[PDB]
RNA sequence: GCCCUUCGGGGCAUUUGGUCAAUUUGAAACGAUACAGAGAAGAUUAGCAUGGCCCCUGCACUAAGGAUGACACGCUACUCAAAGAGACGC
RNA sequence: AAAAAAAAA
């Protein structure tokens, strides 16, 4: 069947109908504006040389900053040492683009599927 | 006015008025088809047959 | 700007083929079984 | 008066609204009635108040 | 709050119903078929 | 016009943590933060120098396809993919207005410059111009044919230039809030603008053209030609810069006034993304103009620095006059 | 009608308002009637949309519902040819 | 301390 349907044509905006005013639609909210208080910055612009330089010094000083530069009892047992490199997980914390194979993903479906 | 850049259109509305002998309301549309789409070499070859 | 000279060559690069659907059949059609597992990478994947 | 005007606009004057503010149909309704007499909130509030 | 209900009643009854005016917003009962309609709108714009 | 020499761009830093395409960026007036919105739905506010991630702030129920941090007011604007347009309050990190109106999907916003108002895009089709106090659509900007992709808004006449997906680009007069004029000249979708800061001429981007014009007249003044790729993004900065950003993940770096592309680059995706996924949704400069803040379709804000190392005897201007 | 006057005169107050009450011929409607038989390629079916010279209930013109509210299911030459070979062709 | 949810000559 055809009654049911995408959108080839999606529906286009109209302007406002200029009749009388009797239906109440938009209570009045948050009706005054506030302003950049000096202190709140921004109502200040300087030049951009300044600003590249400011910029610039900021990068290096996070750089700075990240550099810091101013009989026994176990030997009937089989198998012995199985877990040497297995703490060693946590070297970087690494982003992979898929939320298939991310590790956010693994913990989740391990935890929940049981 | 839906369609205003469609060629088939507008070659189906000059031959509509052609077939029925409209001579001047055809060259009304040809103008203004060949004014709506100058770049389209249909109209224009349309226009000079 | 005057418009683009294509060849056969690029409308054969923009050919879209018919889709054959493994789940729906609006209209109901009957599908060869060729062109119904044409889709179907299963049989052409790799084991080994 | 203002609320049987109401309703007698609507044309659903198989509704009675008596004189203590109860609106009761006066016969059995169809789907449609029912459909169409449903009233609101702000009407029955306003009919309660 | 009741001259507004009674007020917005009284104008249904004699200016009449506005019946898409004002889009609705995207509720719970609306979020995936809201996605596929952007996402179809999204598709097909790369595509033309 | 013999072109300026333009050091090279080069990636700088590499920001993970979207979960969806970034395809809003918004810096403040002091430079200090900017804004991703991101198809994960989510505002996250990163500090500019180090990177850092300041602050993740959820109020769309879809993807984030616009923002704008106000120069004059303490708000944040947002529009997204579930007909919303919002206005945030930073002294409360807490949406305070609404503008409601748009039938489907918002695509872009903008402030206008000097007086308060909101100028919204969407796929409706239209640009509603709002009010940014009483929240009230003044203007119903209606012409277009198809979904406004872009949108700037401008000091003087024409104030409001909307570019649409039906290829055509309309400049509107807005205290009439009816057209002043049509540029036809794109033949597919103009997905991108970009205005001049010094000059009054401004850039229209559709697939594989970048056609440069005048105000008020709009009249033709060059085309920026070698982009063969569907443009998403545009920015210039003040020493004549235009960033031409592409769906397949183009980079086009070209020099405003002669047009002359001094760079071509092939952005990187991320470890586990696709090669379709390859590809800049969003683009702008910082204030200062020292960086370029990328958004990136493997989920990813990319910083790009100049190459301070480079001469302009090292990288010249291979420019043929003919 | 009052008030002033030098008895000649003058003053205060100044234009309301929707064919009339008049029920056929200036426009209200269901019921009721004969009926009817609630969508998704076998059967039974939860819905959510889409577009608007289709609306109804509702404060909701930023809910929700009305069979998923219904409508949708029809029609179908027209940017239009080219080579090759055949004909008690003409 | 209502709606879903009880059908178009």
């Amino acid at each position: 069947t055809t009654a049911h349907r995408p959108t080839f044509d999606p529906a286009r905006g109209k302007e406002a109908l200029r009749g009388p005013a009797y239906h109440q639609r938009l209570l009045p909210a948050y009706t005054t504006l506030k302003f950049r208080q000096p202190g709140q910055g921004g109502a200040a612009d300087k030049s951009t040389r300044d600003l590249r330089a400011e910029l610039e010094a900021a990068e290096a000083a996070h750089y700075a900053k990240l550099k810091g530069a101013p009989r026994r009892w176990d030997e009937d047992v089989v198998f012995k040492n199985q877990a040497r490199g297995t703490e060693d997980k946590g070297k970087r914390k690494e982003f992979v683009n898929d939320l298939l194979r991310s590790d956010f993903h693994k913990r989740f479906m391990s935890k929940y599927v049981r | 006015d839906v369609h205003p850049n469609n060629t088939q259109l507008w070659i189906r509305y000059i031959e509509a008025e052609l077939k029925n002998r409209n001579i001047n309301h055809a060259r009304n549309l040809l103008d203004r088809a060949v004014t709506r789409l100058p770049r389209v070499s249909k109209l224009w070859y349309k226009y000079v047959y | 700007s005057p418009p683009r000279k294509l060849t056969a060559e690029d409308q054969e690069a923009w050919r879209i083929p018919p889709p054959v659907s493994m789940w729906k059949n609006p209209k109901g059609f009957t599908i060869p079984l060729d062109k119904r597992l044409a889709a179907d990478g299963r049989q052409l994947q790799e084991v080994q | 008066n203002m609320l049987n005007l109401l309703i007698h606009r609507k044309n659903l004057t198989y509704l009675h609204l008596d004189y203590n503010f109860n609106l009761k149909p006066v016969k059995t309704l169809t789907t449609k009635e029912r459909k169409k007499s449903r009233f609101g909130n702000a009407f029955h509030l306003m009919r309660e108040i | 709050l009741l001259e507004r209900w009674l007020g917005n009643l009284l104008s249904r009854q004699f200016e009449g119903r506005h019946s898409k005016g004002v889009a609705k917003t995207v509720t719970k009962q609306r979020v995936e078929s809201h996605f596929d309609l952007e996402l179809r709108a999204s598709v097909m714009a790369d595509l033309m | 016009p013999r072109p300026d020499w333009h050091p090279p761009w080069k990636l700088m830093r590499v920001i993970s943590g979207h979960l969806g395409w970034v395809r809003a960026l918004a810096v403040e007036p002091n430079n200090q933060w900017f804004a991703s919105g991101a198809g994960d739905r989510t505002i996250k506010i990163w500090d500019l120098a180090s990177g850092q991630l300041r602050l993740t702030l959820t109020g769309h129920i879809s993807t984030v396809r616009g923002l704008a941090v106000s120069p004059r007011h303490p708000y944040m604007f947002s529009c997204g993919e579930d007909k919303m347009v919002k206005c945030w309050d930073l002294e409360t990190n807490k949406v305070i207005r609404h503008y409601h109106g748009h039938l489907s999907g918002v695509y872009t916003l903008k402030l206008h410059p000097t007086l308060d108002v909101l100028v919204t895009g969407g796929r409706d089709g239209v640009a509603r111009v709002w009010d940014m106090r009483t929240r009230s659509n003044v203007h119903v900007l209606s012409g277009h044919t198809g979904t406004v992709a872009d949108l700037v808004c401008q000091e003087a006449d024409p104030q409001v230039i909307t570019g649409s997906l039906d290829s055509t680009v309309r400049m509107w007069d807005l205290a009439a809030g009816k057209t002043m004029g049509v540029l036809t000249h794109h033949k597919k979708g103009v997905r991108a603008l970009v205005t001049h800061p010094t000059e009054f001429t401004f850039a229209t981007a559709s697939t594989g053209s970048i056609k440069q014009w005048k105000c008020p007249e709009g009249a033709f003044m060059q085309n920026f030609e070698g982009h063969n790729a569907i443009i998403n993004t545009l920015a210039v900065n003040d020493q004549n810069v235009l960033f031409s950003g592409g769906d397949n993940g183009s980079m086009s770096f070209w020099d405003w006034k002669s047009g002359y592309r001094f760079q071509s680059l092939d952005t990187t995706a991320q470890p586990g993304s696709l090669d379709a996924e390859l590809g800049i949704m969003s683009s702008t400069f910082d204030m200062s103009g020292a960086r370029l803040i990328t958004g990136e379709a493997d989920k990813t804000i990319k910083i790009w620095k100049e190459d301070t190392t480079a001469t302009p005897e090292t990288h010249p201007i291979e420019w043929k006059p003919s």
